[PDB]
């Protein structure tokens, strides 16, 4: 048992479901049809892959998915795409008058329309589930969706589902591929409302993965598609110990326990390498010291901000592919000699790893090379403060002077909202910085 | 010790329990308090329109 | 689908509209017929947003047409594509007054458009909202237009209301009692309109004259603009892109406070990326006569239609911000957004059409002040509206309301981040 039910909320999140669960088929055989030659378990099993496909009898598998949006314009491209086959209708949902880039209307008025209808849709999966780890929540901070919605489903989760894990994928707002000047707004009102009822969120910054497409990849002006190729590898690097078997394989909630020192405190870093073209991945394979010395590399990670000038709380290394537990340790050893890894006085400095050996699959036409082994490192640092500060400076400018404050509040949201989520923004804020002060 | 086994154990049931009370009645204020001000904004949006309505039914009455 | 309802009322109203439609039309590949003889099917994905579906596929604009006198749709379906448009959705009756239009003549006709209004709205999966032109200087689009725009927003407090507002200028039309028409109209507008595009008459003739030379120009030549800059800001709306826009989506992202609805227009060109960009924000090329370096920007929105490197786009749009970083309040962080769609106008291989909501625009409303109080005092022409039941007391409040706008407008122009 153990089953994963992931729910992809809003345009970023259905779409980022989209890549992910494509790369999920590509890595167990699963065709578009759902049918899979090598489980011989018709209908059912036990299989570490099972933690996020059910089984048809007729030999189905079928993403634990429920994907939720306002509108039906980005979902109808699920229905009609060439994974259609792969979802039952009923796990996809859609509304009919998006959030149109507004938290209340995502909160309040669209999302308590079709909220009910959302949490039958997971009973129905929950109910097949012989042991339920917990969810997946993937959305965007910016979108009137992705932030209104998916906390008011973290809300109802919580009292639906008592304390059952609850972890996110964030996307953080970058200007390069932003849809709305009132981001900051829905990312402060989304982070506040959630931050009780998430166990684990993976914030990912959309300039930071669209730096690395830039920089890495040679493409000129990244798409969602090719930021959501390269989210996908990270997010299947993470979900990689869930879905696959392994002798030095660790449970990804093994890593939780040391990622996450204080409730509040449960935002790591994701540092993913390598990040590679075909053409310069050609005779030229990265060991197991290049990948892992590119973890600290801070052009590599999904969140920009400075880990130099921070303390880490963990170091998780999660890797996949060709790899033994000899060279890693052999890597992190020079590592620690030459680089600026500060750790806060409570917390001990060893660093986790764990090992799968399926090595990481490319979508067929993306710009990743294929490799032979890659990693991804899952930090607690007090330098992804950072991006709490650029946001809630962002979200201070327009706030002194109410800029666009009344189509909140003509959607029945008062000013002491904003100001709660603020405080609470800077409560967490000055939560990162009293962890980093040494002790007495 | 096997007193207080069993009080470790109903005190994590009952902060569980008081957990999802409290998120299920925060929620429930909200949204009744949203929907009063909704409607309360609306209303108001409808009082100064069907006033113009008022308005217009004078000034006809004016000219005669 | 998210079905827009198009309206247009007095004579300008009608004009400009059906260019619209024409220019749309032409762009979507809908012939006067209503068939679909297009070539890619970004023209298909999101039709419905404008148009009613029929059946033999004919594709009917969900366009009401309406005006106090009759011939203005005589002229509409003898135009160009002027069969496409549903016969039923033409209202008609039988003086350049606003209060005839908002207050006499209009309300006896006003239920007959709401009949058509409502079996247009109720045959629509979401309704969006709705859309009006006309002029604001006459007397059916300005007074009966502002009049539906009160009873739609009566009927429908929770969709957007969007307007094409015609701004007069003596440069156009000499008709005296414009200046009282147009801010009668503007204290209509400040209160139940969510987003209206300054179409200035005074720009459109400083275009046709100085940058096209055209010595005399006339309402054709005018209105070659209005289509051009209409089909430019509908792009979003109409086809299928990175950001799929709708008209509550422009207007939470483009009104930062509810009375700062009105916006600056601007085309290109009237070429390389770096010119279009430059041309773009030239005050020269503005549908509202007012220098954008005389006020602050607190939004833009900017469509590159065409085909262009949108890197290069990127790097234009961030290298016109940096250089003219003190024209865009600091207060809103990344207040200018851009979005890029292939197909461009009929005879440009690419163009650039701006939305700003500028805190110049005060120009063009202080323009219209001055004309106003010109009058007002001297009681000039009051008794054509005095006569139709009005007092005193609302000539005084719009222009006090439109007095208001401005000093926020400055407002605005004048707070700062520290
Ligand atoms: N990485 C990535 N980010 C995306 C993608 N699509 C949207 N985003 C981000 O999401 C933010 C806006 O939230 P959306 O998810 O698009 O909006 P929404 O969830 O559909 O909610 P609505 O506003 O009601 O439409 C933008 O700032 C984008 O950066 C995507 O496909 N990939
Ligand atoms: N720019 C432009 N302005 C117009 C046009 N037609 C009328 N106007 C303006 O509208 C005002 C008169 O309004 P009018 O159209 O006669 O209103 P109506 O007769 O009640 O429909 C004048 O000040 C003109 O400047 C047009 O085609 N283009
Ligand atoms: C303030 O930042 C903005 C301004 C506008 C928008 N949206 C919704 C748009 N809507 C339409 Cl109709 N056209 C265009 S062109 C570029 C954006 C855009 C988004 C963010
Ligand atoms: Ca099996
Ligand atoms: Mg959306």
């Amino acid at each position: 048992m153990r089953e994963c039910i992931s729910i992809h909320v809003g345009q970023a999140g259905v779409q980022i479901g989209n890549a992910c669960w494509e790369l999920y088929c590509l890595e167990h055989g699963i065709q578009p049809d759902g049918q899979m030659p090598s489980d011989k378990t018709i209908g059912g099993g036990d299989d570490s892959f099972n933690t996020f496909f059910s089984e048809t009898g007729a030999g189905k598998h079928v993403p634990r998915a429920v994907f939720v949006d306002l509108e039906p314009t980005v979902i109808d491209e699920v229905r009609t795409g060439t994974y259609r086959q792969l979802f039952h209708p009923e796990q996809l949902i859609t509304g009919k008058e998006d959030a149109a880039n507004n938290y209340a209307r995502g909160h309040y008025t669209i999302g308590k329309e079709i909220i009910d209808l959302v949490l039958d849709r997971i009973r129905k999966l929950a109910d097949q589930c012989t042991g339920l780890q917990g969810f997946l929540v993937f959305h965007s901070f910016g979108g009137g969706t992705g932030s209104g919605f998916t906390s008011l489903l973290m809300e109802r989760l919580s009292v639906d589902y008592g304390k059952k894990s609850k972890l996110e994928f964030s996307i953080y707002p970058a200007p390069q591929v932003s849809t709305a000047v009132v981001e900051p707004y829905n990312s402060i009102l989304t982070t506040h409302t959630t931050l009780e009822h998430s166990d684990c969120a993976f914030m990912v910054d959309n300039e930071a993965i669209y730096d690395i497409c830039r920089r890495n990849l040679d493409i000129e002006r990244p798409t969602y598609t090719n930021l959501n190729r390269l989210i996908s590898q990270i997010v299947s690097s993470i979900t990689a110990s869930l879905r696959f078997d392994g002798a030095l394989n660790v449970d990804l909630t093994e890593f939780q326990t040391n990622l996450v020192p204080y409730p509040r405190i449960h935002f790591p870093l994701a540092t993913y390498a390598p990040v590679i073209s075909a053409e310069k991945a050609y005779h030229e394979q990265l060991s197991v010291a290049e990948i892992t010395n590119a973890c600290f590399e801070p052009a590599n990670q999904m969140v920009k901000c400075d880990p130099r000038h921070g303390k880490y709380m963990a170091c998780c290394l999660l890797y996949r592919g060709d790899v033994v537990p000899k060279d890693v340790n052999a890597a992190i050893a020079t590592i620690k000699t030459k680089r600026s890894i500060q750790f806060v006085d409570w917390c001990p400095t060893g660093f986790k790893v764990g090992i799968n050996y399926q090595p990481p699959t490319v979508v067929p036409g993306g710009d990743l090379a294929k490799v032979q082994r890659a990693v991804c490192m899952l930090s607690n640092t007090t330098a992804i403060a950072e991006a709490w500060a650029r946001l809630d400076h962002k979200f201070d400018l327009m706030y002194a002077k109410r800029a666009f404050v009344h189509w909140y509040v003509g959607e029945g949201m008062e000013e002491g909202e904003f100001s709660e989520a603020r405080e609470d923004m800077a409560a967490l804020e000055k939560d990162y910085e009293e962890v980093g002060v040494d002790s007495v | 010790k096997r007193e207080h086994e069993r009080e470790v154990i109903q005190k994590a049931i009952e902060e569980n329990n008081n957990f999802i009370k409290m998120a299920k009645e925060k929620l429930a204020q909200k949204m009744e308090s949203n929907k009063e001000n909704r409607e309360a904004h609306l209303a108001a949006m409808l009082e100064r329109l069907q006033e113009k309505d008022k308005h217009a039914e004078e000034v006809r009455k004016n000219k005669e | 689908m998210r079905e827009i309802v198009h309206i247009q009322a007095g004579q300008c109203g009608n004009q400009i509209g059906a260019k619209f439609w024409e220019v749309i039309s032409d762009e979507h590949g809908i012939d006067p017929t209503g068939s679909y003889h297009g070539d890619s099917d970004l023209q298909l994905e999101r039709i419905n947003v404008y148009y009613n579906e029929a059946t033999g596929n004919k594709y009917v604009p969900r366009a009401i047409l309406v005006d106090l006198e009759p011939g203005t749709m005589d002229s509409v379906r003898s135009g160009p594509f002027g069969q496409i448009f549903r016969p039923d959705n033409f209202v008609f009756g039988q003086g350049n007054n606003w209060a005839k239009g908002h207050y006499t003549e209009g309300a006896e006709l006003v239920d007959s458009v709401l009949d058509v209004v409502r079996k247009e709205s109720e045959s629509c999966d979401c309704l969006q909202g709705f859309q009006l032109t006309h002029s604001l200087g006459g007397g059916t689009g300005s007074g009966m237009g502002t009049l539906l725009i009160s009873k739609i927003r009566e009927e429908y407090p929770d969709r957007i209301m969007n307007t094409f507002s015609v701004m007069p200028s003596p440069k156009v039309s000499d008709t005296v009692v414009e200046p009282y028409n147009a801010t009668l109209s503007v204290h209509q507008l400040v209160e139940n309109t969510d987003e209206t595009y300054c179409i200035d008459n005074e720009a459109l003739y400083d275009i046709c004259f100085r940058t096209l030379k055209l010595t005399t120009p006339t309402y054709g030549d005018l209105n070659h603009l209005v289509s051009a800059t209409m089909s430019g800001v509908t792009t979003c709306l109409r086809f299928p892109g990175q950001l799929n826009a709708d008209l509550r989506k422009l207007a939470v992202n483009m009104v930062p406070f509810p009375r700062l609805h009105f916006f600056m227009p601007g085309f290109a060109p009237l070429l390389t990326v770096p010119e279009l960009t430059q041309q773009m924000f030239d005050s020269k090329n503005m549908m509202a006569a007012c220098d954008p370096r005389h006020g602050r920007y607190l939004t833009v929105a900017a469509i590159f239609r065409g085909r262009m490197s949108m890197k290069e786009v990127d790097e234009q749009m961030l290298n016109v911000q940096n250089k003219n970083s003190s024209y865009f309040v600091e207060w809103i962080p990344n207040n200018v957004k851009t979005a890029v769609c292939d197909i461009p106008p009929r005879g440009l291989k690419m163009s650039a059409t701006f939305i700003g909501n500028s805190t110049a625009i005060q120009e063009l409303f202080k323009r219209i002040s001055e004309q106003f109080t010109a009058m007002f005092r001297r009681k000039a022409f009051l008794h054509w509206y005095t006569g139709e039941g009005m007092d005193e007391m609302e000539f005084t409040e719009a222009e006090s309301n439109m007095n208001d706008l401005v000093s926020e407008y400055q407002q605005y122009q004048d707070a700062t981040a520290d």
